[PDB]
C-alpha cells in the first residue's frame, strides 16, 4: 500500500469508530407512537410527522404523532416494526355523535391496528379521556344509541367498565401482547407515570426474551 | 366532479390520438438490440480474473 | 480560510524555541499538517508530518531526534518542539495543510512564514534547468526527472507541482497527472509517464514569474528539487 | 469385585449412543447462528467440547470390559483420560460466563468497568482454552514415560517431578476452579431472580407467563448443574489421597475406586442433557 | 346530466383504445423468442460484503464512475463506499431518521434525501472546508416522497405519496411544473437516458408517461390486479418493467401500447421490491420478499437461477454503467457485490 492508501484506511477506521460510538449511544433509547381518532392535548403537550423528546428519571424518549399523514397506511406502516409500544386515544363522550358512529369507527381502526401482522408483539397503551363530560352527559342520554345490549346500570362507573371491557375483549392471539387501559386526568404527571411504568416492563421481558431464558 | 371528468375526457383522447407500432416489430427490434449488444456485457459472458477489479 | 504563524527570533547555539502556528475558517481536526522550512538562498525541504488523530508521525534524518512534533484541535494551534539548535537551522518555516481520501487534493493551501536566525534509500529528484527567460503570449515548457518511476501497481502517479511568486507562499496548481486545482486558469496542464514529467503553460502573462517546484509522494522520506526560476 | 466388568460399560454405552444421537444434528450451531458478540459463542464452545467428549467412550468401554491390546490400556492412560479432564472444565468455565454475561445484560448494575469488553470474548475463549491445554500438556508426552511389564495392575507410573506431586497440584487447581465458578454462579443467578420478582405483574394471563416460565427455567438450571456435577468434586481429593498413597487397605481403596467411577459416570452422563436444557431455549437456534 | 355522457363518453375512449390495441396485436414475443439460444446457467459469487450500517437499508444508488455508491438506513446515515476497498469516504448524518429515497448526481457534486418528513434535502460534498453542509431544503409537498432523481446539478424531480409529481428547481427553490392525474399514493420513479420523458407508477395499478417540457400525460397502461413498486426502463428508452404484489413482473412498450410478457412461476406468491436490467437488457433481476433474488430471461421468460445468501427481504440493487457488477441491499443491514 501507498502513503495516500494508508492514509484512506485510517480515515475508513475513524469512521467506523464514530458509527459505533453513535449506534451504541442510540441502542438506549424508548420509541413510542401515538395514534388516534380523540385529543392529543395533555398527551403531547401537557406538515410531515412531528418529534417530541423529553427525559423522565433517566430514559431518554421520543414520541411520533403522524395525524397528518393522509395517505395509505399498509405502506408506512412497516417503518414502525421495532417500536417500543403504542399509545391509543379514544374520546368517551363521542359515542351519540355521527362523523356513522364515531365511537365504533374507532373500535374498527383498533381492531385493524392490533390485529396487524407487524405488531404480533406490540403492547397497546390505552387512553380514555373527557371523563368528566362524559359523567356529566351520561345522565342526560342512555347508552342504547351505540350498544343495544346493555342490560344493566346505568351509572358511569358501570359504563366506563362496559367500555373498557368492549375495547379489551378484541385483541386475537392475546398470548403474546398485552393492552394497559387508564383514565386520563391531570395532575402529578400521572400519565407520565403511567408510560413510565408500562415501557419498564416491556422493557424487562424483552430483555428476558433476548438473554434466551424467557 | 365536472372538471374532473372533462379532465379525464380530454387526457384520455389524447392517448387515442396516438400512432402505434406492430407488436411484431417492436419484439424483432428488441431481439435486435439484444443480439447485437451480446458481446459487452460482463454479467452474461463471465471476463477472466485479470479484467475485473472485484477478484 | 487563514493560518498564521506566531514565535520565532534569534536563539544562540544550545537554546531552544518552540514554533506555533494558528488556523481559522475550515475544519481543522478532520486534516492532516506539515511542516516545511526554506533555506535564505536555496530550496525547499521536508521537516516532520502529522495526521488527523495523531496517529501517524514521520521526521526527517536530518531532524530527527531534536525536534517533536504535536497539534491540539481544541484551540486550532499546531506546534514543532525544538531542542539542541545547531548553526544549519537558519531558514524560513511554513505550516502545509493535507486531507487524503479517494481523490482528494492534499498540500492545497499554504501559510504565510516565520523567520528564525541563529548565530554560529531517499529518491534523487533532479531539474536542471534553471533562469531561463520567458516572453509573453508564448510557450513555457519546465522539465523534470527522478531516479525510481512514480507509476504505482494502483495505476496513480505521485508527483506534485508548485509555485513560488516573489515574495509570496508557494501555491499548488497541479497535485497529480491531469489534474487542476481549484482556482488555477486552464492554461497549465501536465503530463508524462514514468521518469519524464513536463508542464505547459499556453499563454504566459504577467503573474506568471516566479520560482517552480517539483515534488514526489511515493514513500516517507519526501524530497523536492533545486526549483527553477523563470524571469521576463 | 462384579460391579467393574458387568454394568459400569452397558452405562457408558448408553450414554455414548444418546450423547452422539443428541450432539451429530446439535453441531449445525456452529453454522446457524451468524457470529455476534452475544453469549451464542460460549454456546459453540460447549458444543465442541460436548462433542470432543464425546468421541472418548468407546476406548474406556474396551478398556474396562477386559477386551483388546493391553497398550490400549495405556494409550487410555496417556492421552484419552487427559482429553476428557480438559473438555470437562472447559464446559465448566463457559457456563460460568454465560451465567455472568446473563447478570450484566439484564441488571446491568455495575457496567462501569467492563464498557470496553465488546470484542473481548474471542481473547476470553484462547484464555480459557491455552490455560486448560498448558495445564495438562505435560501429561500426555511427559506421561508413562517407561511403562513396564511388571504388576499390571496400576496407572500410576509416572517417576520424579513430571509425575505424581504434578498430578496431585493439577488435581487440586481444577477442583478449586470448579468451587469459584460454582458459587459465582448461584449468587448471580439468585440476583437475576431477585430482579425478576420484584416487577408488579398482575391481572393477565401473559405476566404470569413469563413470570412462571422465568423461574421455571433458572431452577431446573441451577438443580441440573448441581446435581450432576456436585459429587464427584466431593469425592475426588479423597480418591487422590489414596491413589498417591496408600496408608490404608484395599477396601479403604476399593469403595473410593467405587463411588469415583459411579460419580464420574453420572458427571459424563450429564452431556446428554445440556442440549435440551441450554441450546433448546435459544430463539435463534430454532431457525 | 352531463356526469353520465362524460362517463360514457370516457367508457367510449377506453373502448376504442382497448380496440386499437387489439388491433395492434400481430405475434407475439414469445412466439418469435422460440427458436433463440437460452442462457445457460448462472452462479455468482459474493465478490465483496460491506457492513458497518445499524438498521433496515431502504435505498442505494450508483455513482457514474461504477466505482462509487451511496446507501440509505433508517439510522439517520448517508454513508459513501468506495466498492473495489471497502472504505467510506462520507458519512453524513441526517435531521430526519425516516429516509426512503437516495440519489447520487450525475456530476458527483451534489446528493439528496427524503421520507415521511414531505421535504427532500440537498447536500454539497466539494468544499473549501472539510466537512458537508446542507445547501437546500425544498417543501410543498402534502404527502411522503418516495423517490427522487436528477436531472442536472441545478434540477430535480420527486415523486410523492398525495398522487402528485414535481419538477423542482435548486437555485430558486420552487415547483416549476406540476404533474397530476393519478388516483392513488406514487411509489416509484425512473429517467429516460434523453432525459427527456418519464414514467411513474401508483397504488391504482397504473403507469403514466410524462413529458417534463410539456408538462403532460401521453399514455396510460393497464394490465396489473394490485399495487405497483418498481419501475426501470430498457437502456434502449423504448420499454420498462414493473414490480407489483401480485407476484408479477410486467414488460410494457411504448411504441405499441399494449403490454408484451409476463413473469409468473407457481412457486412464487411473494411481491417484488425492485427491479433491474443489465447493460444490453437481456437478462432480468427482480427482488422478492421471499429473501432472496431471482434472475430472469428477458426474451424467453425463463428462470436462468436464483441469487440467495440474504437473510432478510431485498429492498433495493442496482447495476453498474459498465455492466460489471451488481449490488443488493436489505433489510439484514448488508450490502453484497455480485459479478
Ligand atoms: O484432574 C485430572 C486428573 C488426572 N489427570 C490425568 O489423567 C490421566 C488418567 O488419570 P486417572 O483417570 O485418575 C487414572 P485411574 O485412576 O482411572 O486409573 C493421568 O495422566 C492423570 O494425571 C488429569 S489430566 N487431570
Amino acid at each position: 500500500l501507498s502513503a495516500e492508501d494508508k492514509a484512506a484506511v485510517e480515515r475508513s477506521k475513524m469512521i467506523d469508530r464514530n458509527l459505533r460510538e453513535d449506534g451504541e449511544k442510540a441502542a438506549r433509547e424508548v420509541k413510542l407512537l401515538l395514534l388516534g381518532a380523540s385529543g392529543k392535548n395533555t398527551i403531547v403537550k401537557q406538515t410531515g410527522i412531528v418529534e417530541t423528546h423529553f427525559t423522565f428519571k433517566d430514559l431518554h424518549f421520543k414520541m411520533f404523532d403522524v395525524g397528518a399523514q393522509r395517505s395509505e397506511r399498509k405502506k408506512w406502516i412497516h417503518c414502525f416494526e421495532g417500536v417500543t409500544a403504542i399509545i391509543f386515544c379514544v374520546a368517551l363522550s363521542d359515542y351519540d355523535l355521527v362523523l356513522m358512529n364515531r365511537m365504533h369507527a374507532s373500535m374498527k381502526l383498533f381492531d385493524s391496528i392490533c390485529n396487524n401482522k407487524w405488531f404480533t408483539d406490540t403492547s397497546i397503551i390505552l387512553f380514555l379521556n373527557k371523563k368528566d363530560l362524559f359523567e356529566e352527559k351520561i345522565k342526560k342520554s342512555p347508552l342504547t344509541i351505540c350498544y343495544p345490549e346493555y342490560a344493566g346500570s346505568n351509572t358511569y362507573e358501570e359504563a366506563a367498565a362496559y367500555i373498557q371491557c368492549q375495547f379489551e375483549d378484541l385483541n386475537k392471539r392475546k398470548d403474546t401482547k398485552e393492552i394497559y387501559t387508564h383514565f386520563t386526568c391531570s395532575t402529578d404527571t400521572k400519565n407520565v407515570q403511567f408510560v413510565f411504568d408500562a415501557v419498564t416492563d416491556v422493557i424487562i421481558k424483552n430483555n428476558l426474551k433476548d438473554c434466551g431464558l424467557f | 366532479s365536472i372538471a374532473q371528468a372533462r379532465k379525464l375526457v380530454e387526457q384520455l383522447k389524447m392517448e387515442a390520438n396516438i400512432d402505434r407500432i406492430k407488436v411484431s416489430k417492436a419484439a424483432a427490434d428488441l431481439m435486435a438490440y439484444c443480439e447485437a449488444h451480446a458481446k459487452e456485457d460482463p454479467l452474461l459472458t463471465p471476463v477472466p480474473a485479470s479484467e475485473n477489479p472485484f477478484r | 480560510v487563514q493560518l498564521v504563524e506566531s514565535g520565532g527570533g534569534l536563539v544562540q547555539p544550545g537554546g531552544s524555541r518552540k514554533l506555533s502556528c494558528s488556523a481559522s475558517g475550515f475544519a481543522f481536526s478532520s486534516f492532516g499538517m506539515h511542516w516545511v522550512r526554506q533555506a535564505p538562498e536555496k530550496g525547499l525541504e521536508w521537516v516532520a508530518y502529522i495526521s488527523s488523530g495523531s496517529g501517524t508521525i514521520y521526521y526527517a534524518d536530518t531532524v530527527k531526534g531534536r525536534f517533536t512534533i504535536s497539534r491540539d484541535d481544541p484551540k486550532n494551534t499546531l506546534f514543532l518542539q525544538m531542542t539542541s539548535l545547531r548553526s544549519e537551522d537558519t531558514a524560513m518555516y511554513y505550516c502545509v495543510r493535507s486531507i487524503y481520501y479517494y481523490g482528494s487534493s492534499p498540500f492545497d493551501f499554504w501559510g504565510q512564514g516565520t523567520t528564525l536566525t541563529v548565530s554560529s534509500s531517499d529518491i534523487v529528484m533532479t531539474q536542471a534547468t534553471s533562469s531561463v527567460p520567458v516572453t509573453p503570449g508564448e510557450s513555457v515548457s519546465i522539465s523534470c526527472r527522478s531516479s525510481k518511476s512514480l507509476l504505482h501497481s494502483n495505476g496513480n502517479t505521485y508527483l506534485y507541482w508548485f509555485l513560488q511568486r516573489p515574495g509570496q507562499s508557494p501555491q499548488l496548481l497541479i497535485y497529480r497527472m491531469s489534474n487542476l486545482a481549484s482556482g488555477v486558469p486552464d492554461r497549465f496542464s501536465g503530463s508524462g509517464s514514468g521518469t519524464a514529467f513536463t508542464l505547459t503553460i499556453s499563454r504566459l502573462e504577467a503573474e506568471d514569474v516566479g520560482v517552480y517546484y517539483c515534488m514526489q509522494h511515493l514513500e516517507y522520506p519526501l524530497t523536492f528539487g533545486a526549483g527553477t526560476k523563470l524571469e521576463l | 469385585l462384579l460391579i467393574t466388568q458387568q454394568i459400569i460399560p452397558v452405562l457408558y454405552c448408553m450414554v455414548f449412543i444418546a450423547g452422539i444421537l443428541l450432539n451429530g444434528v446439535s453441531g449445525w450451531i456452529f453454522f446457524y447462528v451468524p457470529s455476534s458478540k452475544s453469549f451464542i459463542i460460549y454456546l459453540k464452545n460447549i458444543v465442541i467440547a460436548d462433542f470432543v467428549m464425546s468421541l472418548t467412550f468407546p476406548f474406556k468401554i474396551l478398556g474396562d470390559s477386559g477386551l483388546g491390546p493391553w497398550q490400549l490400556n495405556v494409550f487410555v492412560c496417556r492421552v484419552s483420560a487427559v482429553l476428557f479432564y480438559v473438555n470437562m472444565y472447559v464446559s465448566i468455565v463457559f457456563f460460568g460466563l454465560i451465567s455472568f454475561d446473563r447478570y450484566y445484560k439484564i441488571v446491568k448494575p455495575l457496567w462501569t468497568s467492563f464498557i470496553q469488553s465488546v470484542s473481548y470474548s474471542k481473547l476470553l475463549s484462547v484464555i480459557v482454552w491455552m490455560l486448560m491445554l498448558l495445564l495438562a500438556v505435560p501429561n500426555i508426552i511427559l506421561t508413562n514415560q517407561s511403562v513396564r511389564e511388571v504388576t499390571q495392575i496400576k496407572c500410576i507410573e509416572l517417576k520424579s517431578e513430571l509425575g505424581r506431586k504434578w498430578h496431585k497440584a493439577s488435581n487440586y487447581i481444577f477442583v478449586a476452579i470448579f468451587w469459584i465458578v460454582f458459587l459465582l454462579l448461584i449468587v448471580f443467578y439468585t440476583a437475576i431472580t431477585k430482579k425478576i420478582f420484584k416487577s408488579h405483574l398482575k391481572s393477565s394471563r401473559n405476566s404470569t407467563s413469563v413470570k412462571k416460565k422465568s423461574s421455571r427455567n433458572i431452577f431446573s438450571i441451577v438443580f441440573v448443574f448441581f446435581v450432576c456435577f456436585v459429587p464427584y468434586h466431593i469425592a475426588r481429593i479423597p480418591y487422590t489421597k489414596s491413589q498417591t498413597e496408600a496408608h490404608y487397605s484395599c477396601q479403604s481403596k476399593e469403595i473410593l475406586r467405587y463411588m469415583k467411577e459411579f460419580t464420574l459416570l453420572l458427571s459424563a452422563a450429564n452431556v446428554c442433557l445440556d442440549p435440551i436444557i441450554y441450546f433448546f431455549l435459544c430463539q435463534p437456534f430454532r431457525e | 346530466s352531463e356526469l353520465d355522457q362524460l362517463r360514457q363518453e370516457a367508457e367510449q375512449l377506453k373502448n376504442q383504445i382497448r380496440d386499437a390495441r387489439k388491433a395492434c396485436a400481430d405475434a407475439t414475443l414469445s412466439q418469435i423468442t422460440n427458436n433463440i439460444d437460452p442462457v445457460g446457467r448462472i452462479q455468482m459469487r459474493t465478490r465483496r460484503t460491506l457492513r458497518g450500517h445499524l438498521a433496515k437499508i431502504y435505498a442505494m444508488h450508483w455513482g457514474t464512475d461504477s466505482r462509487l455508491l451511496v446507501s440509505a438506513s433508517q439510522d439517520g446515515k448517508l454513508i459513501i463506499w468506495d466498492s473495489y476497498t471497502t472504505n467510506k469516504v462520507h458519512a453524513i448524518p441526517l435531521r430526519s431518521s425516516w429516509v426512503m429515497t437516495c440519489a447520487y448526481a450525475p456530476s458527483g457534486n451534489y446528493v439528496a434525501c427524503g421520507g415521511l418528513d414531505n421535504i427532500c434535502s440537498i447536500y454539497n460534498l466539494k468544499t473549501r472546508e472539510g466537512n458537508v453542509r446542507v445547501s437546500r431544503e425544498l417543501a410543498g409537498h402534502t404527502g411522503y416522497l418516495s423517490c427522487c432523481r436528477f436531472l442536472d446539478d441545478n434540477q430535480i424531480v420527486t415523486s410523492s405519496g398525495d398522487t402528485t409529481c414535481a419538477l423542482w428547481d435548486i437555485e430558486t427553490g420552487q415547483q416549476t411544473t406540476t404533474f397530476t392525474g393519478h388516483t392513488g399514493d406514487v411509489m416509484s420513479l425512473s429517467l429516460a437516458p434523453d432525459t427527456r420523458l418519464f414514467v411513474s407508477g401508483a397504488c391504482d395499478a397504473s403507469a403514466k408517461l410524462w413529458d417534463v417540457r410539456e408538462g403532460m400525460c401521453r399514455q396510460t397502461f393497464t394490465g396489473h390486479e394490485s399495487d405497483i413498486n418498481a419501475i426501470c426502463f430498457f437502456p434502449n428508452g423504448n420499454a420498462f418493467a414493473t414490480g407489483s404484489d401480485d407476484a408479477t413482473c410486467r414488460l410494457f412498450d411504448l411504441r405499441a401500447d399494449q403490454e408484451l410478457m409476463t413473469y409468473s412461476h407457481d412457486n412464487i406468491i411473494c411481491g417484488i421490491t425492485s427491479v433491474s436490467f443489465s447493460k444490453s437488457g437481456r437478462l432480468l433481476l427482480a427482488g422478492y420478499d421471499d429473501f432472496n433474488c431471482n434472475v430472469w430471461d428477458a426474451l424467453k421468460a425463463d428462470r436462468a437461477g436464483v441469487l440467495a445468501g440474504h437473510d432478510n427481504r431485498v429492498s433495493c440493487l442496482g447495476v453498474t454503467d459498465d455492466g460489471m457488477a451488481v449490488a443488493t441491499g436489505s433489510w439484514d443491514s448488508f450490502l453484497k457485490i455480485w459479478n
